């Protein structure tokens, strides 16, 4: 089953104002590897700007200490919110939902591969509202994932930028 | 190196 297929993309989805810088805050998962290793989560920060009807998104983060910088492109699947993350060999496709958000201050992204759904809090800036933060975990409970398979990432640490040294191209086929 | 949005994992 995908049970992305059944998480409504936030209405008339602006690409225009959902573009700029995000934080991520948290997210919700029943990945192993977070499991393990969800307690060495880096600060991450997410630039996006609109392609067309697509979206060119950048990643930023620390790897080893040193800054990265990570360029994938969401696909437009012809559905106002909904994305694709297109599967590279034996890596599997991620399809991607913008659920809620007010563009200005939060958002709310699903992502799924294989039928397991992910959850993801994004903001645009801290401190991140209460009422956010317990509409996320409501979310998270809505998608059958307990508060032990939440995981809050470093609110510090976060990586403006990256040399051409360390940009992972995962845009050419 | 590959990096898995769905685990916001760098390997």
């Amino acid at each position: 089953a995908s049970p992305i297929s059944t998480i409504q993309p936030k209405a008339n989805f602006d690409a225009q104002q959902f573009a700029g810088t995000w934080l991520l805050v948290a997210v919700g998962s029943a990945a192993r590897f977070l499991q393990e290793q969800g307690h060495r989560a880096e600060a991450t920060t997410l630039h996006v700007a609109p392609q067309g009807t697509a979206m060119a998104v950048s990643t930023f983060r620390k790897l080893d200490g040193i800054c990265w910088q990570v360029r994938q492109l969401y696909g437009d699947t012809g559905v106002l919110g909904r994305f694709l993350l297109q599967a590279r060999g034996a890596r599997g496709a991620v399809h991607v939902v913008v659920a809620e958000t007010d563009y200005q201050s939060f958002a709310v992204l699903y992502l799924e591969r294989a039928g397991q759904l992910s959850v993801k809090l994004y903001a645009r800036s801290l401190p991140v509202s209460d009422s956010v933060l317990s509409g996320f975990e409501q979310r998270v409970q809505e998608a059958h994932l307990t508060e032990d398979q939440i995981f809050y990432f470093p609110k510090y640490g976060f990586c403006e930028a990256a040399d051409q040294f360390h940009v992972l191209d995962e845009v050419r086929r | 190196l590959r990096y898995d949005s769905t685990a916001e994992r760098l390997y």
